[PDB]
RNA sequence: CGGUCCGGCCGGGAACUCAAAGGAGACUGCCAGUGAUAAACUGGAGGAAGGUGGGGAUGACGUCAAGUCAUCAUGGCCCUUACGACCAGGGCUACACACGUGCUACAAUGGCGCAUACAAAGAGAAGCGACCUCGCGAGAGCAAGCGGACCUCAUAAAGUGCGUCGUAGUCCGGAUUGGAGUCUGCAACUCGACUCCAUGAAGUCGGAAUCGCUAGUAAUCGUGGAUCAGAAUGCCACGGUG
C-alpha cells in the first residue's frame, strides 16, 4: 500500500464534496451543444472538466490491508488468504468451517 | 405496532436468542411467547491454500443468516424500557424498529 | 445484357448472366421476375436495351456496379491526405478495421517467408 | 383395498393411486381417454400397467409436479412400479425381471480442492 | 485390473419390447439430444416398405443381420509377442458396431431425408451393394494377411 | 373430509412434497464359493442403497544450491534540487519475421416465420427499478413496491410440431466494406461497448504429431454470480438432454 495513493484517497473524499456535489443540475444544462449551436458560456463548459481525479473514474474500493485491487472480499475488506487467518481466530463474525 | 429485529449467522443461536427474549418477556409481564422463524439465507465464500500462483485450489467457508422480527400488538410501560435495557447475548444484532 | 454490369452475352436472351457479376447472387435474378412482371418471350439473337430497366432495383437491395465498387471503397476520400496513419496503412498491405497488423496478415500482405 | 406409490426424477415428483374394479385413467385432473394423445411421452409410462390392463376392471390416478415430460415419465413410472409391486406379489416378480426394484438417484458429485469445472483435466505438457 | 461389472440398467422399447431396438437409438442420436433419433426409428420402416425390407414385424432386428462386421486388427500381443493377427469381435459388440456402420453410411448419402437414406442403405446391404466401405478396406486386407496365427 | 367463478381456490387438514434440523437402515448378517479352509476375499438372495455403501474434508518423512528483491520484510550498492509525487504527452496492437491454448460451420437429425414444454444458482436504498408511452434498437421520460419468500433484476435455450428452400461452395457459412445511432468518460485520434444495415474471399470434419472420461462420467445447449466511470464467449457456479 503506497503512501501517495493513501494520501490521494483522502484528497478524493475532500474533493468529491467540492467538484462532485451540487454541480449536477448545472452540468445537465451546460452539456448541451446542439439545441442552439451558439457559443455563450465556454468558461462554464470547461468547468465540467475541472475535476480530473475526484470523480467516479480512478476510484476503486481495494483490499484494505494492501491497497491491492485483487483477490479480496468487500463484505469484510480482507484478502482471499487473510480471511483464512481471521476465520481461524473467530475474528469474522459467525464464519466457520464444519463444527455445525 | 412495533418490531424487534434479531439477526444471527447460526440456526441454534437465533433460537437461544428467541428463548432469551421470551424469558425476559415473561419477566416484564407478557409480550413474546413463540414468534415466527421467517425464511432463511446462506452465503458461501472461498479461500486460497497457497498465498501465490494457485487460485484453482480453494477451501470453502459458510454463514447461515437468520432474521426474526418478533412483532408486537401493544407495548407496555415495561416494553419501552426494561426490554430495551436487555443485554441479550454475544454474536447477535438487536434493534428496535418503527 | 447490362443491368448489373457492362456485359453483353452473345445471341442469348436479355436476362442471361445477370448473376455472379459482383453485388448480385445466383437466384434472385430468377425468383424476382414474377414480382417485376417479366416474361421470357420474343427471343432474338441480337442486343436490345431500355426494356427491363426496372429489374436493376430488384436484383440489388441498394446499389450495383458502379456506384457499388467505389461506394464499398468510399473511406479513401477522407483518409489518403497528409500524415494520416489509417491512410498510410491502406496505401500499404495493412488492415484498417481496428485489427492488429503483425498477425493474421498473410491474406492482405502476401504468403509467409 | 387401495394401493399407492411415489416416484422422483431430476426435480420431478409423482404420487400414484391404483384400485381394483372399473374406473378411469387420470393425470392431474385430466383423463388420458382424450388428453396427452399427441405428446412425446404418452407410451413410456403405460408398459407396467399392461401387466394388469386398464379401465375395464381397474381404476388409476396420477398426480405429478415439476420437470419436462421426459422427466415426468421417469417419476410417474417409479410411482406406478412401487404401487404395482405392492398390488400383488406375483407382479413384484415380473417388475424384478425388468429391474424395476431399484431407486435411481445418480446425483452430480462435488468438486475437490480445485481442478477447474468440477473435475475436467486441462491440456498436456510440451511434452 | 479391478472391474468387473456392473452391466447398468437400460430401458427397452415401449411398443416393440426390444432392448436391441432401444440400443440403436443410443448410436443414432446427436449431441445427446436423443429425441430426433426417437422420431427417425420406425419412420424409416414406412419408406423401407417399397424396398428390400427384412421382417417388418421385427422392424430392424432382422435387417441389422444383413450388416456383417466380423474381425478386428491392430493394438494386440499374443504369447507376450507383437502380432498382426485378427480377433473376432464379441457377439454383444458386433451388432452395436453394425449400428454405427449403417448410420454412418446412411447419413452421408447426398440425397433425401434420413428416413429414406437409411431405407436405401438397409435394402442395398441386403444385396451387399451399400456405400461407405472403402474407409475400412485396408483393415480388411490386414485381416486377410494371416490364416496360420501363432 | 366440507364448500365450490368448479381452481389448492376457500373451508379446513399435517397426509405428500417441503424448510430448518434430528434419527433409523447394514451386522458379511444369510446362502454358496475362495484361501496355510488361516489372515483375507468373491458371486447370489433381499433392500432405495452392501463387502473402507460412495464422494468430500483431513497434507507424516519429505524431493532440489526448488520459486520470489514483483505480494511483503530487508543487508550490500545507487537516485535524493531526483530515477522521488505531481501534471501533460505517450509506450506493453510500429510491423520488415511469428506461435500455443481455446472456439464456430462443413446440414436437411439443416436455415427461416409461427405454434409449444420444463429451471437451478442466486442478486438489490446516493439500490433493483415497476405501471405506461416514446425510441427500428442500445436506451429515455419516470419513480410504485421492498428491505429484501404477497416488491425489483428475469418469458433460459437446446428439445416437441406445422409451413418453406434444397445437395445449388450450398436459399448453409464467415473475413472483408461504409456510415449513423445508444451509454460512459479529461478524452472515444487510437486496439471502447451496446445497436441497424450491404457487399460475401475462405470453408466438403482438415498433413505430421497428439489430448479427455468408467456413468449422471464423457459429450452438449442455455442462464446466473464476481470484476465495472465505459468495456468478455475468459474466472467461478447452475439447470435441460445424456
Amino acid at each position: 500500500a503506497k503512501q501517495s495513493m493513501k494520501a490521494r484517497e483522502v484528497k478524493r473524499v475532500a474533493l468529491a464534496d467540492k467538484y462532485f456535489a451540487k454541480r449536477a443540475e448545472l452540468k445537465a444544462i451546460i452539456s448541451d451543444v446542439n439545441a442552439s449551436d451558439e457559443d455563450r458560456w465556454n468558461a462554464v463548459l470547461k468547468l465540467q472538466t475541472l475535476p480530473r481525479d475526484s470523480s467516479p473514474s480512478r476510484q476503486r474500493n481495494r483490499c484494505r490491508q494492501t491497497g491491492r485491487p485483487h483477490g479480496f472480499l468487500r463484505k469484510f475488506g480482507l484478502s482471499r488468504i487473510k480471511v483464512r487467518e481471521a476465520a481461524m481466530r473467530g475474528e469474522i463474525p459467525g464464519l466457520k468451517k464444519a463444527s455445525w | 405496532r412495533i418490531r424487534i429485529r434479531l439477526k444471527a449467522f447460526d440456526h441454534r443461536l437465533i433460537d437461544q436468542a428467541t428463548a432469551e427474549i421470551v424469558e425476559t418477556a415473561k419477566r416484564t409481564g407478557a409480550q413474546v411467547r413463540g414468534p415466527i422463524p421467517l425464511p432463511t439465507r446462506k452465503e458461501r465464500f472461498t479461500v486460497l491454500i497457497s498465498p501465490h500462483v494457485n487460485k484453482d485450489a480453494r477451501d470453502q467457508y459458510e454463514i447461515r443468516t437468520h432474521l426474526r422480527l418478533v412483532d408486537i400488538v401493544e407495548p407496555t410501560e415495561k416494553t419501552v424500557d426494561a426490554l430495551m435495557r436487555l443485554d441479550l447475548a454475544a454474536g447477535v444484532d438487536v434493534q428496535i424498529s418503527l | 445484357a447490362r443491368i448489373a454490369g457492362i456485359n453483353i452475352p452473345d445471341h442469348k436472351h436479355a436476362v442471361i448472366a445477370l448473376t455472379s457479376i459482383y453485388g448480385v447472387g445466383k437466384t434472385r435474378s430468377k425468383a424476382i421476375l414474377a414480382a417485376a412482371g417479366i416474361a421470357e418471350d420474343v427471343k432474338i439473337s441480337e442486343l436490345s436495351e431500355g426494356q427491363i430497366d426496372t429489374l436493376r432495383d430488384e436484383v440489388a437491395k441498394f446499389v450495383v456496379e458502379g456506384d457499388l465498387r467505389r461506394e464499398i471503397s468510399m473511406s479513401i476520400k477522407r483518409l489518403m491526405d497528409l500524415g494520416c496513419y489509417r491512410g498510410l496503412r491502406h496505401r500499404r498491405g495493412l488492415p484498417v478495421r481496428g485489427q492488429r497488423t503483425k498477425t493474421n496478415a498473410r491474406t492482405r500482405k502476401g504468403p509467409r517467408k | 383395498n387401495q394401493y399407492y406409490g411415489t416416484g422422483r426424477r431430476k426435480s420431478s415428483a409423482a404420487r400414484v393411486f391404483i384400485k381394483p374394479g372399473n374406473g378411469k385413467i387420470v393425470i392431474n385432473q385430466r383423463s388420458l381417454e382424450q388428453y396427452f394423445g399427441r405428446e412425446t411421452a404418452r407410451m413410456v409410462v403405460r408398459q407396467p400397467l399392461e401387466l394388469v390392463d386398464m379401465v375395464e376392471k381397474l381404476d388409476l390416478y396420477i398426480t405429478v409436479k415439476g420437470g419436462g415430460i421426459s422427466g415426468q415419465a421417469g417419476a410417474i413410472r417409479h410411482g406406478i412400479t412401487r404401487a404395482l409391486m405392492e398390488y400383488d406379489e406375483s407382479l413384484r416378480s415380473e417388475l424384478r425381471k425388468a429391474g424395476f426394484v431399484t431407486r435411481d438417484a445418480r446425483q452430480v458429485e462435488r468438486k475437490k480442492v480445485g481442478l477447474r469445472k468440477a473435475r475436467r483435466r486441462p491440456q498436456f505438457s510440451k511434452r | 485390473r479391478r472391474r468387473v461389472i456392473g452391466q447398468r440398467k437400460i430401458l427397452p422399447d415401449p411398443k416393440f419390447g426390444s432392448e436391441l431396438l432401444a440400443k440403436f437409438v443410443n448410436i443414432l442420436m446427436v449431441d445427446g439430444k436423443k429425441s430426433t433419433a426417437e422420431s427417425i426409428v420406425y419412420s424409416a420402416l414406412e419408406t423401407l416398405a417399397q424396398r428390400s425390407g427384412k421382417s417388418e414385424l421385427e422392424a430392424f432386428e432382422v435387417a441389422l443381420e444383413n450388416v456383417r462386421p466380423t474381425v478386428e486388427v491392430k493394438s494386440r500381443r499374443v504369447g507376450g509377442s507383437t502380432y498382426q493377427v485378427p480377433v473376432e469381435v464379441r457377439p454383444v459388440r458386433r451388432n452395436a458396431l453394425a449400428m454405427r456402420w449403417i448410420v454412418e453410411a446412411a447419413r452421408k448419402r447426398g440425397d433425401k431425408s434420413m428416413a429414406l437414406r437409411l431405407a436405401n442403405e438397409l435394402s442395398d446391404a441386403a444385396e451387399n451393394k451399400g456405400t461407405a466401405v472403402k474407409k475400412r478396406e485396408d483393415v480388411h486386407r490386414m485381416a486377410e494377411a494371416n490364416k496360420a496365427f501363432a
